[PDB]
RNA sequence: AAGGUGAUAUGAACCGUUAUAACCGGCGAUUUCCGAAUGGGGAAACCCAGUGUGUUUCGACACACUAUCAUUAACUGAAUCCAUAGGUUAAUGAGGCGAACCGGGGGAACUGAAACAUCUAAGUACCCCGAGGAAAAGAAAUCAACCGAGAUUCCCCCAGUAG
RNA sequence: UGACAGCCCCGUACACAAAAAUGCACAUGCUGUGAGCUCGAUGAGUAGGGCGGGACACGUGGUAUCCUGUCUGAAUAUGGG
RNA sequence: UAAUGGGUCAGCGACUUAUAUUCUGUAGCAAGGUUAACCGAAUAGGGGAGCCGAAGGGAAACCGAGUCUUAACUGGGCGUU
RNA sequence: CCGACUAAUGUUGAAAAAUUAGCGGAUGACUUGUGGCUGGGGGUGAAAGGCCAAUCAAACCGGGAGAUAGCUGGUUCUCCC
RNA sequence: UGUGCAAACACGAAAGUGGACGUAUACGGUGUGACGCCUGCCCGGUGCCGGAAGGUUAAUUGAUGGGGUUAGCGCAAGCGAA
RNA sequence: AUGUUCUAACGUUGACCCGUAAUCCGGGUUGCGGACAGUGUCUGGUGGGUAGUUUGACUGGGGCGGUCUCCUCCUAAAGAGUAACGGAGGAGCAC
RNA sequence: GCAGGUGCGAAAGCAGGUCAUAGUGAUCCGGUGGUUCUGAAUGGAAGGGCCAUCGCUCAACGGAUAAAAGGUACUCCGGGGA
């Protein structure tokens, strides 16, 4: 799954930095967390 | 309805000019090399079938 | 029921076959699992038994579209 | 319209003959109780209510309302701060029945194969859901064969042919 | 109709008839749905694939095509069936 | 026959029907015959889409009163009168 | 009161399981009234394939249904070759 | 002999329910059948229990080889990338 | 790949709160498990627990025994053919 | 006996297995080689055909399936004095 940071994690990037993590990290914590968001825009 | 062809007999006979059907022979599909030259020989071409075996052609092939 | 809330997969039947090809019924049931989507706009989870397939439409078409989806065809969430 | 008060079915007591006798048609009125049955319950045709009104001669009485679900509103209103869930009220609709035809969800076996398992019977019988006066299908990501056709449906052929 | 009726009776051919309700078909009034027109747009967890089934006259066969329970997964008109 | 069945009577009780196919008879037309659905008020008329027949041989391409077999028949099979 | 070991009778019975003389248990793993629940490859069974409405090695009713029956029975007037 | 409790097990496409508002001195299954004296030898067969080195082995994955097609090389035969 | 740690999916037939007048359910708070368990599709094993069926014929009745195709002789009545669970032998190759 | 090609013989001639009579298995489904005969728009190809050939103690040997043993005294039906 390709992400957007909404803020700066550990081993992934900085806020704005667009990422490819697997979909079960995105959507059960990064995105319910504030931490991402989808690419779509 | 219409008579069904019995399709098997359709695939093993054809009717000649005068009414009568024609055959391949049989005992010549495999085991081969035990048989003389001679008789496979005159296994190849068509036969016709005889009187007695008319009446159970012609029954299969009512549309021939 | 066995349905998938987000595409409407349900329970099929077909047949097992033997190597001897003997026919008996059988079902084909869907991967259904209920699971809690966040839902951002709403601030809310939301809980929907759903297919692995509809998690991936849900993936796909974002989780407000799906809801307003399933709003629109009456299906309660 | 000169007759008439349905039948077994007489009788009785009456109605009527120039037009409110009867009879026939349209539109209306009345339409107990049970039954979806819907105020609650129930061993159908019964038992027992709550609210309003109105009446009482003070004993009482009459009438209307009150099921459930869906949707839409208004008000309200947790855990929990907003809120939501929830609660109540009102509006609108549904419910049940019905012979066949129709679409869909499921779906046999006897039987035939001269036994039997693939195959057959047959997507038939049956169960279930839903609709309409018909339903379904339908305006080519279709065929054709280098020529062309031109949505769907139904009939006759093609053909018991190609497979 | 007391036996078999054109002329006995009721009909029949034919010719007529509605206060009221109602079917349909016309017609033009209220009314909402909005015609023609240029530019533009052209249906994605889809087509397709792997696995299991089912449907196609077609039993997996050398088996196209259709549907999809499961896992995937494009081009998008210069593209696609 | 000491094998079966019938106590008796009356009434009922078992080779049909639809479609396809072949043969016989009969009728029509004849190298031709005949239409189906449908149209039509039409048992008429229209409708020849088709089907069967006048050519066969060969698995087939193909050839054709021939053709197939085979390198080829003195030939042989099926056909032609 | 609950049973049912023996015999006789009865056997187109008084009765589709009884009567008569005897017989066993009789404060218990007893017996009985009312109501309830378990449903057919299913129930229930101190187990006999017992019982599940006089029906049980798969209840009954309706349907597939005119299953199938290489078996048995039966198959109706006359005369001529 | 199974069963540590959301028990084993049973009814049930499931939710659940019985087991049990019980908890190994409990519960299910199996055989034996008061009591007395007892219950011997065999683990090769079948089952069950344990093991896990080595052989064999599913779906899955798709290295490698072969073929069909054809841009082109060719005059033809042919060869032949993606 | 295989360990270990983690929490956020998922489980909870632990606790407490609310809907609520409720040992269902749902929502909240929290603890304990935790990427396991469980479920879907596919797949190997096991599977009389259940189902559909098969289990030959001849035969001095059936069964048990024997036999089942082919060759030679005799029965076979001087052409051919000719039966018995009649009388005697062989083949399913070799080169 | 005819056509083609062949061996032995000087030649006439003989030779299409063996002194003869057993030594065997239909069809289907497929495998291998050859052969443009066919080739679902067309060119190919796949598949099919044709010729040669291979795979059955189908031995119950005219072979019913690719694939099959028992019990019934719990029994049941249709039949036979065959
Ligand atoms: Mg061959
Ligand atoms: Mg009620
Ligand atoms: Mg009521
Ligand atoms: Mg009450
Ligand atoms: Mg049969
Ligand atoms: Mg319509
Ligand atoms: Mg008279
Ligand atoms: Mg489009
Ligand atoms: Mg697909
Ligand atoms: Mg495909
Ligand atoms: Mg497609
Ligand atoms: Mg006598
Ligand atoms: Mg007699
Ligand atoms: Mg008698
Ligand atoms: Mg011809
Ligand atoms: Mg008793
Ligand atoms: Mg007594
Ligand atoms: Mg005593
Ligand atoms: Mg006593
Ligand atoms: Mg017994
Ligand atoms: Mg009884
Ligand atoms: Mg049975
Ligand atoms: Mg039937
Ligand atoms: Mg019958
Ligand atoms: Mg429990
Ligand atoms: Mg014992
Ligand atoms: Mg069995
Ligand atoms: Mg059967
Ligand atoms: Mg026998
Ligand atoms: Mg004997
Ligand atoms: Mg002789
Ligand atoms: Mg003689
Ligand atoms: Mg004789
Ligand atoms: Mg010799
Ligand atoms: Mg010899
Ligand atoms: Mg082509
Ligand atoms: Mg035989
Ligand atoms: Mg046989
Ligand atoms: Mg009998
Ligand atoms: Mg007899
Ligand atoms: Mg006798």
């Amino acid at each position: 799954m390709q992400v957007i940071l909404l803020d700066k994690v550990a081993n992934l990037g900085s806020l704005g930095d667009q990422v490819n993590v697997k979909a079960g990290y995105a959507r059960n914590f990064l995105v319910p967390q504030g931490k991402a968001v989808p690419a779509t825009k | 309805p219409k008579i069904k062809t019995v399709r098997g007999a359709a695939k093993r006979f054809k009717k000649t000019g005068k009414g009568g059907f024609k055959h391949k022979h049989a005992n010549l599909r495999h085991i081969l090399t035990k048989k003389a030259t001679k008789r496979k020989r005159h296994l190849r071409p068509k036969a016709m079938v005889s009187k007695g075996d008319l009446g159970l052609v012609i029954a299969c092939l009512p549309y021939a | 029921s066995r349905v998938c809330q987000v595409t409407g997969k349900r329970p099929v039947t077909g047949n097992n076959r033997s190597h001897a090809l003997n026919a008996t019924k059988r079902r084909f049931l869907p991967n259904l699992h209920s699971h809690r989507f966040w839902v951002e706009s709403e601030k809310r989870f939301v809980t929907l038994r759903v297919s692995a397939k509809g998690m991936r439409v849900i993936d796909k078409k974002g989780i407000d579209t799906v809801l307003a989806e399933l709003r629109a065809r009456g299906e309660k969430y």
